């Protein structure tokens, strides 16, 4: 079943650094691709669980030029994303996976599967989650690229992120900031810091959202009562060229900016 | 014109008397005094370590093949080791080596005895050569062997490697045969005797204490380079020199590739920022690659050199005018030098007393020709 | 290190006969060895760089034989440029020694 | 056709300094590493020390340590070697041994001319 989408306003958020430059107490303009102001944002509703049913509605957006992507999720449900074209074992293809270890980016030819997620199990002697088993691709094939880092998306509040294709470059921007606001994006300033630079160099126009899925979401039955899984929600907007004025302060952070 | 600065006021002016005024003759400059190259703390080395030491290596039958690529590997270093004999290199020379990248360096591990060293030659036949491995007639790169009589070496006998006695076929360049079909001694049919119809192709290595240098286990790796139409991801290392401030230097911060005066800031980049610009858009300040802190660069100093004098007719005694210049990066120095807002003035000594202005220099000083 | 230092005094043999040229080792370092021809007012000429095979522009007269302990080198037949000193020198080790050398005389 | 040149023939007073250079041609002046030698009627032949080409890694024979020193210049394919405070049993000839291998060890398949020492 087909959740249907919405629309919310960005209000002047998604602007990031767009280079490694300091400066301060300037204002630099700067034709980079960004996320226009006052741009309407599709809401989406990933999971939505009332009867208990469960509605699996993550559905793969199209990758036109770049992406700004947000979400505002306190239980880490959200661990990673799809990057691709064609999303097969034909062509490499851009995988996140993070879990409690670390944050895994591969690029190999994946042959992805039908509703890749994430699968968790709770502990009951520790008294944790701790992952069961990994349900995203058939197999993978001419690996060429292993990242891993830190996890950054581990642990109310938003995290914005930007995802930028350019030079057979991968760039990843964001930014975690307490909010009090559910339905719309929280108006305010705040600038999305680079979080990693990669030298992916393939092509990329079609992308989703990987989820974490409790073991009580993978019953038989067609209801989940160990699970409430409704806050799983997030935002979408579209990059464009356009030219931005932004401000930087004395310590040379983006404090303000201008479409 | 080059003579002396009154020498050179004349050639501006193209006149054999100069009349009483500062006039801008040359342009002063300061040339950097040497080099300076940094780059950060990483250097990802390829896995030269594992690879030649460990507890127990391949044997010949199946000998091994690494896929060493996408870092930067300092041949020229176990070229300098303590403990290699044989370098008989094929092709590229390890010092160009170091300066010419290949896209893949391939490595590999197998046993052979002293005598079967020259087998790993291109094009050389043997036993060992023409049936466990064989190089191709084509090849560039080094093969490393020495001599390893206490790690790898048993009072008793070593009889864990063993090779391909026996092999039916012809062998090919960059193949490996790890079955272990048996072998058909004779015009016979061979069904598993293992007698005189069947031979065991694979015969045991016997090592001992008191065997010669032509059977003696050694450590060997053939460093095969080959060209696969391919980005080039391995290279030679770079070096980063020492730093030094508040001097001209060329620095070469990771390609700032600019040129100026080095010195410490107190102002803080974000930690993902690398250097900072300003309203001119030039490079301001640079963090260290190495270390944390923060260099503000500041150019070169430079300014019109001018020259001080009263008419040719009333003497020939000049001062010369350094401006914007500070005299400690400064006529020849040492004769009545002197600092003020304008630049550094040489030839002309301060007098606390003040007069009407005759020569005007800047700043509210002003030389005349006095007693 | 090891030292190299043969045991003959001199090679005395007429045209034509065979001779052996001994080239004893402190220890047992296998058959790195080489051997020199350095002619009275010549430089030394390479004669065996290792027993097994031979290098370039060599006689076949000159046999390669490495027994482990000490070097010995044969000579099937002599002629009249084969009269010089013979130089072991060993190659196993960082420090180089060469060996006596011996002079050739009818 | 290699060209391993040795002017020779040089004489220096006791106690003072000598220098010593070598040229070569007919081959890669890149691809080889140096080895220098002592020829001595004496006790026969030597080994000096061994340098290698556009660096500064020094290592020289146990007999002949302190006294000896090598220096190279990349340029014209010369190598700097000099003695201190000359003695009288100096009286010798030094040569320079082009080597078969890029590597130690080696056995110096191809020898140049002599240079000989002599107190004057
Ligand atoms: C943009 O989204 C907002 C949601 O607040 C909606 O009201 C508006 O109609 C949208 N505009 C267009 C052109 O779709
Ligand atoms: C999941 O965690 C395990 C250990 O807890 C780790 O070995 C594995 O790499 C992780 N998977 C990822 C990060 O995709
Ligand atoms: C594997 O990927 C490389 C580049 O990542 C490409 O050159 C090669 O053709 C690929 N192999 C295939 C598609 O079989
Ligand atoms: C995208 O595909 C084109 C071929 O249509 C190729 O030339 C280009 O390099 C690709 N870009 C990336 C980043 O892979
Ligand atoms: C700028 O840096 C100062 C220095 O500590 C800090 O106190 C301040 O919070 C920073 N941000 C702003 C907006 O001033
Ligand atoms: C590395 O090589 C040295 C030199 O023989 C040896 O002492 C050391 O144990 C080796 N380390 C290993 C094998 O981990
Ligand atoms: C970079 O390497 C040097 C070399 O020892 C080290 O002293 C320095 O601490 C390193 N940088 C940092 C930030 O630790
Ligand atoms: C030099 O000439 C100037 C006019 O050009 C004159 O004022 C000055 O008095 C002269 N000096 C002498 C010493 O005569
Ligand atoms: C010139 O350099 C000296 C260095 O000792 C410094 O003390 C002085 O302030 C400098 N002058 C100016 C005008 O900056
Ligand atoms: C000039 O004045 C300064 C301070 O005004 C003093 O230190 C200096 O000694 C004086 N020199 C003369 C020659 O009057």
């Amino acid at each position: 079943t087909q959740l249907p989408p919405a629309y919310t306003n960005s209000f002047t958020r998604g602007v990031y650094y767009p280079d490694k430059v300091f400066r301060s107490s300037v204002l630099h303009s700067t034709q980079d691709l960004f996320l226009p102001f006052f741009s309407n944002v599709t809401w989406f509703h990933a999971i939505h669980v009332s009867n208990g049913t469960k509605r699996f509605d993550n559905p793969v957006l199209p990758f036109n030029d770049g992406v700004y992507f947000a979400s505002t999720e306190k239980s880490n449900i959200i661990r990673g994303w799809i990057f691709g074209t064609t999303l097969d074992s034909k062509t490499q293809s851009l995988l996140i996976v993070n879990n409690a270890t670390n944050v895994v980016i591969k690029v190999c030819e994946f042959q992805f599967c039908n509703d890749p997620f994430l699968g968790v199990y709770y502990h009951k002697n520790n008294k944790s989650w701790m992952e069961s088993e990994f349900r995203v691709y058939s197999s993978a094939n001419n690996c060429t690229f292993e990242y891993v880092s830190q996890p950054f998306l581990m642990d109310k509040n938003l995290r914005e992120f930007v995802f930028k294709n350019i030079d057979g470059y991968f760039k990843i921007y964001s930014k975690h900031t307490p909010i009090n606001l559910v339905r719309d994006l929280p108006q305010g300033f705040s600038a999305l810091e680079p979080l990693v630079d990669l030298p992916i160099g393939i092509n990329i126009t079609r992308f989703q959202t990987l989820l974490a899925l409790h073991r009580s979401y993978l019953t038989p039955g067609d209801s989940s009562s160990g699970w409430t899984a409704g806050a799983a929600a997030y935002y979408v907007g579209y990059l464009q060229p356009r030219t931005f004025l932004l401000k930087y302060n004395e310590n040379g952070t983006i404090t303000d900016a201008v479409d | 014109c080059a003579l002396d600065p009154l020498s050179e006021t004349k050639c501006t002016l193209k006149s054999f008397t100069v009349e009483k005024g500062i006039y801008q003759t040359s342009n002063f400059r300061v040339q950097p005094t040497e080099s300076i190259v940094r780059f950060p703390n990483i250097t990802n080395l390829c896995p030269f370590g594992e690879v030649f030491n460990a507890t127990r290596f391949a044997s010949v039958y199946a000998w091994n093949r690494k896929r060493i690529s996408n870092c930067v590997a300092d041949y020229s270093v176990l070229y300098n080791s303590a403990s290699f004999s044989t370098f008989k290199c094929y092709g590229v020379s390890p010092t160009k080596l170091n300066d010419l990248c290949f896209t893949n360096v391939y490595a590999d591990s197998f046993v052979i005895r002293g005598d079967e060293v020259r087998q790993i030659a291109p094009g050389q036949t043997g036993k060992i050569a023409d049936y466990n491995y064989k190089l191709p007639d084509d090849f560039t790169g080094c093969v490393i062997a020495w001599n390893s009589n206490n790690l790898d070496s048993k009072v008793g006998g070593n009889y864990n490697y063993l090779y391909r006695l026996f092999r039916k076929s012809n062998l090919k360049p960059f193949e490996r045969d790890i079955s272990t079909e048996i072998y058909q001694a004779g015009s016979t049919p061979c069904n598993g005797v293992e007698g005189f119809n069947c031979y065991f192709p694979l015969q045991s290595y016997g090592f001992q204490p008191t065997n010669g240098v032509g059977y003696q286990p050694y450590r060997v790796v053939v460093l095969s380079f080959e060209l696969l139409h391919a980005p080039a991801t391995v290279c030679g290392p770079k070096k980063s020199t020492n730093l030094v401030k508040n001097k001209c230097v060329n620095f070469n911060f990771n390609g700032l590739t600019g040129t100026g005066v080095l010195t410490e800031s107190n102002k803080k980049f974000l930690p993902f920022q690398q250097f900072g610009r300003d309203i001119a858009d030039t490079t301001d300040a640079v963090r260290d690659p190495q270390t944390l802190e923060i260099l503000d660069i500041t150019p070169c100093s430079f300014g019109g050199v001018s020259v001080i004098t009263p008419g040719t007719n009333t003497s020939n005694q000049v001062a010369v005018l350094y401006q914007d210049v500070n005299c400690t990066e400064v006529y020849s120095t040492g004769s009545n030098v002197f600092q003020t807002r304008a630049g550094c003035l040489i030839g002309a000594e301060h007098v606390n007393n003040s007069y009407e202005c005759d020569i005007p220099i800047g700043a509210g000083i002003c030389a005349s020709y006095q007693t | 290190d090891i030292v190299m230092t043969q045991s003959h005094k001199f090679m005395s043999t007429s045209v034509g006969d065979r001779v052996s040229i001994t080239c004893k080792a402190s220890q047992d370092v296998g058959t790195y060895i080489a051997w020199y021809q350095q002619k009275p007012g010549q430089s030394p000429k390479l004669l065996i760089y290792w027993a097994s095979t031979r290098h370039t522009g060599v006689p076949d007269r000159f046999t390669g034989s490495g027994s482990g302990t000490n070097y010995t080198l044969t000579i099937s037949s002599v002629q009249a440029e084969d009269l010089a000193l013979y130089h072991c020198q060993q190659h196993y080790s960082t420090p180089y020694t060469f060996g006596g050398g011996t002079k050739l005389e009818i | 056709q290699v060209q391993l040149q040795q002017p020779g023939a040089e004489l220096v007073l006791p106690g003072a300094s000598v220098k010593l250079s070598c040229k070569a041609s007919g081959y890669t002046f890149t691809n080889y590493w140096m080895h220098w030698v002592k020829q001595r009627p004496g006790h026969g032949l030597e080994w000096i020390g061994e340098i290698d080409p556009f660096d500064t890694y020094i290592k020289i024979n146990q007999k002949f340590k302190g006294k000896s020193t090598l220096t190279v210049d990349t340029s014209s394919s010369t190598a700097y070697m000099q003695l201190s405070s000359l003695t009288s049993e100096d009286s010798a000839v030094y040569y320079c041994a082009r080597p078969d291998s890029s590597g130690y060890p080696v056995y110096f398949d191809y020898w140049g001319q002599g240079t000989t020492l002599t107190v004057s």
